[PDB]
């Protein structure tokens, strides 16, 4: 019979597709470690698939993936139990050493290229063109942290030029040095932009930006790992939703 | 067990209840107190089903099926086996999935990433407890439900819309199903889009950001972006469920007869309504 | 914040996209842009090329609902109020039985109704070429034009492939828009409810699995849109700690994550499979099975 021949070849068809797609997902992060590093016992029932290589553009090189693992750089975390499964707890301050939810990667220390070469995320002084074309505009506005204190001043917005949105927004500080800060991570209001994530001794600890006019992916990524990081770690300064209003 | 960059974020914190007690993984799956909650919904949930198995007769996977509580029993109460066994696996998967969600809060919070994830399967659950709860209520009984089982589920189905007529004419439903269509023709095209960009033409360096806006740009005249398109997906998804949902609570409740009726609203509305000629005149 | 919708807008010029090997004459100028578009996506509305497949697409696609349009207006009697009372209740139905797979039906009953299936046909399959075309000027992977493929199976297999085998126009859906939903519970009626098609379940098992897996990636991707998840490509290129966190919230929540690369192959055919495994279960239907039901009580 056609019909019962056709769906008995097509479950060996989907179980050599999920293992095709599967293995397809095994390209990053895997083989398997243990806790300390050295490669774990237990590889999981599929093969890690032939070198895949990515031809990247504008003289950035190429990616073969999988290859040997990208991670590096000192990881500051000590073990809490002898036995494998348990916590890592952070030997010094975790906003500072990059760990837990303000772990960062070693991505390229080079700014994205957008499709001509050029600097995807520029500052919208430079981002010739560009103005505010709708909603409440932050450029002015004091920014204020979790524990209700003004951390500092937006004094310009930077612009995703071949996608044409807003990437972060440039805060300077008491000092008046400047950060960046993530968009979706900050709240626009009418007479203010909160910064739930941090509280306002915190914002000068925000990674800083070596070239005043580019944001490095390595730059950014440390951004975001310390701002999102603020969430857990800030959160003994946090005035809770009470506050907020009777802030007013 | 790690994934190689895996370690630096197995960090202690991120538990809604319960403190470090809870908070360690196994192998890859991550634990926390909502982790052991639904493993007691989970387990008690398939034991109890195990047991209408037992309490019909059959252990086979097709037949194997647990009754909502008849029509006599209404709202309240019920013997088990005689829709009472179904009262108490239903409760098992309501907190079962809301310990799951729950679970995933835990982990978002130990990451730093939004709360997304379980903000969008709460929907799934709340259309789950739609057909097993809130419409049963408005109803007056737990016989409205559906069964668990693979095919008498899909008999209640086909029942349940036939009671409508052709149940196609549900104005809401219409609605959903588009929801549906719509939301696997963007996954489709999103999915195609980003691999097309990422493996070109073999030789060729890696396309940008820029030539998928460019692509679709060309082909349809317009391109949503790479935030648009996830957003998009988001309420594509959440829609359809929302308003298969919404379908579902407004039927036996406020419509009761055929819903190839109720267009005639549109039809009996005066000035048009006797002109003779197209269909209803 | 959650990102739905955006914050601020921001605009710049006009951005007339990567030439590449794109005929940039077959390019149009930009549209208007609105700011409405502009809180939950792009706002520039524009530009698009219209080559000779473009046009010859959206000639025979406007001619299709020509032909659907003036028999409704014809139904309608030409009064525009019974029209629109009854745009729902218009049907453009096929030739009857008796013609068979011929051409020789009168117009008014069903030879409309091939007039606007020729129209549909190559309006279809010149925007299938195009699908081609336009990732072909940009040097792109061909992935939309196999995934339009899917698509275009489930209708081939309903409205001329299932008809062709069955020896009669008259199989096919009728042009209504409640006329072709009657056609959809007729036709599960007559072959012996399509619950027990082995295809449907499965072509329901990827519908549903599309809107589970978007719901999921579409989530992942606005949960790490913080640290620049929507910027999949470079993720792809150089992984970052939105790529990581996005992989390890599903490796921690059901034990297997995914790659930013690799969960678009998930989501090509996650939706792929929809109307490709649909699309086999109408072909089936009244050709080899007759009776759904019946075949499931003989497996
Ligand atoms: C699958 C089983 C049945 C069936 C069962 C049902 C059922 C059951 C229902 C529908 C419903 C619908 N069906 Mg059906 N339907 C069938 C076959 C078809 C065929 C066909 C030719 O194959 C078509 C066109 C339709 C079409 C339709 C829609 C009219 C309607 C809404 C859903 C939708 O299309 O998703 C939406 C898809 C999109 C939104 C794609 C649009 C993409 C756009 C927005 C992208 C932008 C670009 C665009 C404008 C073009 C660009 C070029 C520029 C203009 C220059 N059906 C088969 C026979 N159909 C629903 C309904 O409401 O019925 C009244 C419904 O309940
Ligand atoms: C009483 C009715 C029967 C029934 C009869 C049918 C029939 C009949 C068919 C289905 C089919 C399907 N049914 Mg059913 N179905 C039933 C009950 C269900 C239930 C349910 C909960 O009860 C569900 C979830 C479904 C779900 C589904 C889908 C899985 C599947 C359609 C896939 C799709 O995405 O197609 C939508 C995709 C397309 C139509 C492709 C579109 C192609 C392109 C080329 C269109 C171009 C359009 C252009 C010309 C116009 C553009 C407009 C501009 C943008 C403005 N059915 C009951 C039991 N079902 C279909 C199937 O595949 O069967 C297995 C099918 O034919
Ligand atoms: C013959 C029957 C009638 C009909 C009768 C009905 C009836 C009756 C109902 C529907 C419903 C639906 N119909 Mg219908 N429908 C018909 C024809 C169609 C056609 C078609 C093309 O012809 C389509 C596309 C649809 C489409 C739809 C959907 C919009 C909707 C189902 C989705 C949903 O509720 O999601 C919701 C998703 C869930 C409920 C999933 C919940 C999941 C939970 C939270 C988690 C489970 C976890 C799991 C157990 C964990 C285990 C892990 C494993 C061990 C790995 N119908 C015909 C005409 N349809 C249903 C609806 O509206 O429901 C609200 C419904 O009740
Ligand atoms: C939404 C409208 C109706 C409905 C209408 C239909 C229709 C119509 C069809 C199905 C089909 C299915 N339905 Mg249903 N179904 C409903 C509610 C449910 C619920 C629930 C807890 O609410 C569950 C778990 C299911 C589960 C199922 C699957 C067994 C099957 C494939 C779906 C799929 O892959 O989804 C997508 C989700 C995934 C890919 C995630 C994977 C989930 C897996 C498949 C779950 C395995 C569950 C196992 C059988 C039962 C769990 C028990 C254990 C003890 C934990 N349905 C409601 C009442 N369902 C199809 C079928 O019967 O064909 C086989 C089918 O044609
Ligand atoms: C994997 C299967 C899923 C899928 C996939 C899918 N669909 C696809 C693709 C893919 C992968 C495409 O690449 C192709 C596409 O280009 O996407 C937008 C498409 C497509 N899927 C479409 C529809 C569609 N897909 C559907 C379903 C599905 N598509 C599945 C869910 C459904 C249903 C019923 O669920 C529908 C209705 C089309 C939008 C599009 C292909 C368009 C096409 O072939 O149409 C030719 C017809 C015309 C050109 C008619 C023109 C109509 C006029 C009124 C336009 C007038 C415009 C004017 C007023 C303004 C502009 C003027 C200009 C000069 C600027
Ligand atoms: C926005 C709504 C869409 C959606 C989203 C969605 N689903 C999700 C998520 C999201 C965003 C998850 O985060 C979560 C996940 O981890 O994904 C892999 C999940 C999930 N969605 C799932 C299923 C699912 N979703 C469905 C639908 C949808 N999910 C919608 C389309 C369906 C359908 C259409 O039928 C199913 C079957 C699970 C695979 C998964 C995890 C859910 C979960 O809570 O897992 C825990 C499971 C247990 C502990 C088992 C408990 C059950 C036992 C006690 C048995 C009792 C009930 C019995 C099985 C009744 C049903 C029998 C049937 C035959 C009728
Ligand atoms: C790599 O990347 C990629 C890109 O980029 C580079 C791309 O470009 C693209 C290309 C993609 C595109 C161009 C887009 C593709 C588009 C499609 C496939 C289809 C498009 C579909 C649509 C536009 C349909 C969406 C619907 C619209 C626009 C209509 C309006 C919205 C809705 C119907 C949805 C919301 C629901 C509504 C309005 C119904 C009612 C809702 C409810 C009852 C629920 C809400 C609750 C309440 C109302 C309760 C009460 C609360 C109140 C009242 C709030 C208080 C507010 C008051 C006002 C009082 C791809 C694929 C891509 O891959
Ligand atoms: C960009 O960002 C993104 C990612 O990141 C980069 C992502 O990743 C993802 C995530 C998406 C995917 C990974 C795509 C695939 C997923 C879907 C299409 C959804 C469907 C998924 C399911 C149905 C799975 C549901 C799983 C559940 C509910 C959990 C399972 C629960 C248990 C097993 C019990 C609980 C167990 C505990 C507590 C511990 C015990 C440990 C084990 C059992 C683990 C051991 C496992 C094995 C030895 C391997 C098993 C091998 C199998 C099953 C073989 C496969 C079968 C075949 C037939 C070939 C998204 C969305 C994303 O946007
Ligand atoms: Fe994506």
């Amino acid at each position: 019979d056609l019909a019962s021949l056709a769906i008995y070849s097509f479950w060996i068809f989907l179980a050599g597709l999920i293992y095709y797609l599967q293995t397809e997902n095994m390209r990053e992060g895997y083989p398997l470690e243990n806790e300390d590093g050295t490669p774990a016992a237990n590889q999981g029932p599929f093969p890690l698939p032939k070198p895949k290589t990515f031809i990247l553009p504008h003289g950035r090189g190429t990616l073969t993936v999988p290859g040997p693992e990208s991670e590096d750089r000192p990881i500051a975390l000590a073990r809490t139990a002898v036995s494998e499964g348990f916590p890592h707890a952070p030997t010094g301050d975790p906003m500072k050493d990059g760990v837990g939810p303000a772990s960062w990667v070693a991505r390229r220390d080079l700014p994205e290229l957008d499709g001509h070469g050029h600097n995807k995320i520029k500052p919208m002084k430079a981002a010739a063109g560009f103005h505010v074309s709708a909603g409440k505009n932050p450029i002015g506005l004091p920014v204020r942290g979790c524990d209700l204190e003004i951390a500092g001043k937006v004094v310009d917005i930077w612009v995703d030029i071949p996608e044409q949105m807003a990437r972060f927004l440039e805060v300077e500080l008491k000092d008046g040095s400047t950060r960046l800060l993530p968009m979706q991570m900050v709240k626009v209001q009418s007479n203010r932009v909160h910064v739930n994530a941090l509280s306002s001794d915190l914002f000068a600890g925000i990674p800083t930006i070596k070239s005043p006019t580019e944001v490095t992916l390595l730059e950014e990524d440390k951004i975001c790992g310390y701002v999102a990081g603020g969430l857990m770690y800030a959160a003994p300064k946090r005035k809770s939703v009470v506050a907020a209003m009777l802030a007013e | 067990a790690l994934l190689s960059f895996e370690r630096k974020y197995r960090v202690p914190g991120g538990t809604l209840v319960g403190g470090n007690l809870f908070d360690f993984w196994v192998g890859p799956f991550y634990v926390g107190f909502f982790g052991v909650a639904t493993f007691f919904f989970a387990a008690l949930g398939i034991i109890l089903i195990a047991w209408s198995a037992v309490l019909q007769g059959t252990w086979n996977p097709q037949l194997i099926s647990v009754y909502p509580p008849a029509l006599e029993y209404g709202l309240g109460g019920a013997p088990l086996a005689k829709g009472g066994l179904w009262q108490i696996i239903t409760i098992c998967a309501t907190g079962a999935f809301v310990s799951w969600a729950l679970r995933e809060v835990e982990i978002c919070r130990k990451l730093g990433i939004g709360y997304h994830i379980p903000f969008a399967f709460a929907f799934a659950i709340l259309a789950y407890l739609t057909l097993v709860l809130f419409r049963p209520v408005m109803m007056g009984a737990w016989g409205y439900a559906f069964p668990y089982g693979i095919w008498t589920h899909l008999d209640w189905v086909s029942n349940t819309g036939y009671t409508y007529g052709n149940f196609h004419y549900n104005p809401a439903h219409m609605i959903a199903i588009s929801f549906f269509f719509t939301n696997a023709l963007a996954l489709a095209l999103h999915g195609a889009l980003v691999l097309s960009a990422a493996n070109p033409e073999k030789g060729k360096e890696m396309r940008t950001p820029d030539h998928e806006d460019t692509f679709f740009r060309d082909l349809v005249g317009y391109s949503i972006g790479t935030l648009g398109i996830h957003r998009l997906g988001l309420l594509l998804s959440l829609s359809a469920v929302f308003f298969s949902a919404l379908c579902m609570i407004i039927t036996g409740t406020i419509w009761f007869d055929q819903w190839v009726d109720w267009w005639q609203w549109w039809v009996k509305l005066p000035w048009w309504a006797n002109i003779p000629g197209g269909i209803n005149g | 914040y959650q990102n739905i919708f955006s914050q601020v807008q921001v605009r710049g010029p006009a951005d007339l996209g990567m030439t590449e090997d794109v005929n940039l004459a077959n390019r149009s100028g930009v549209g208007p842009f609105s700011t409405l578009l502009g809180w939950f996506g792009n706002a520039q509305l524009g530009p698009i090329y219209l080559g000779s497949l473009g046009v010859l697409s959206l000639f025979s696609g406007l001619m299709w609902f020509f032909t659907i349009g003036i028999w409704f207006w014809y139904q309608a009697g030409w009064n525009p109020a019974v029209f629109l009372r009854d745009l729902f209740f218009f049907s453009l139905e096929p030739p009857a039985p008796e013609y068979g797979l011929s051409f020789a039906a009168p117009l008014k009953e069903g030879g409309l109704w091939l007039i606007a299936s020729f129209f549909m046909f190559v309006a279809v399959w010149s925007w299938w070429g195009r699908t081609y075309l336009r990732a072909q000027a940009l040097g792109m992977g061909k992935h939309t034009a196999w995934a339009f493929l899917s698509a275009i199976w489930l209708w081939m297999v309903l409205g001329f492939i299932r008809p062709i085998l069955m020896g009669s126009w008259s199989e096919a859906v009728p042009y209504g828009i409640f006329s072709h939903l009657d056609w959809t519970n007729n036709f599960s009626l007559v072959h012996g409810n399509l619950f027990y098609n082995p295809f449907h379940g499965l072509s329901i098992a990827f519908l549903y699995g599309s809107a589970l897996l978007f719901a999921m990636h579409g989530a992942t991707i606005l949960a790490v849109s913080r640290f620049g998840g929507e910027r999949e490509l470079e993720q792809i290129a150089d992984r970052g700690t939105a790529a990581e966190r996005a992989a390890l919230f599903w490796r921690w929540t059901m034990g297997f994550n995914a790659t930013m690369e690799g969960i678009h192959r998930w989501a090509i055919w996650m939706a792929v499979l929809v109307t490709l495994t649909g699309g086999i279960g109408i072909l089936l239907s009244g050709t080899v099975v007759d009776n759904w039901y019946v075949w499931g009580q003989n497996h």
